[PDB]
């Protein structure tokens, strides 16, 4: 992911990996959805 | 007065608002802090997804609540 | 297997950790089960 982005902040790159290697968005859609 | 928000490693930022302060108002912050466009981000507090027009009263936000983002993938 | 079980487990913690402090006044047991069916290349999104 560095080097697809060598210029990008080293620390936005973690950040946003551990989001999409964790599926916490689509976790919250669906715990978002009970409530609907 | 101040509160927090946990960002997408589980650290805490600090925010000075207002309880009359939009989501908007919120996210525009979090954009100089964190890096993220407000239209990647969505809030989440006390089990509800918060929405940009609505104000930190509207959903019950006090002195110290802490609010949760995620990154809208 | 009894091994790639214990890491897939792992992440799945933290998750559920993190679910929970979103939706404090949900039971436990039922974010679980949501976890375990939830989704997830990715990253370069």
């Amino acid at each position: 992911l560095q080097n697809m982005f060598p210029d990008m902040d080293p620390s936005l790159i973690e950040d946003v990996c551990i989001a999409a290697a964790s599926r916490i968005g689509p976790c919250v859609d669906a715990l978002l959805s009970l409530s609907e | 007065m101040q509160i927090f928000v946990k960002t997408l490693t589980g650290k805490t930022i600090t925010l000075e608002v207002e309880p009359s302060d939009t989501i908007e108002n919120v996210k525009a912050k979090i954009q100089d802090k964190e890096g993220i466009p407000p239209d990647q981000q969505r809030l989440i507090f006390a089990g509800k997804q918060l929405e940009d027009g609505r104000t930190l009263s509207d959903y019950n936000i006090q002195k110290e609540s802490t609010l949760h983002l995620v990154l809208r993938l």
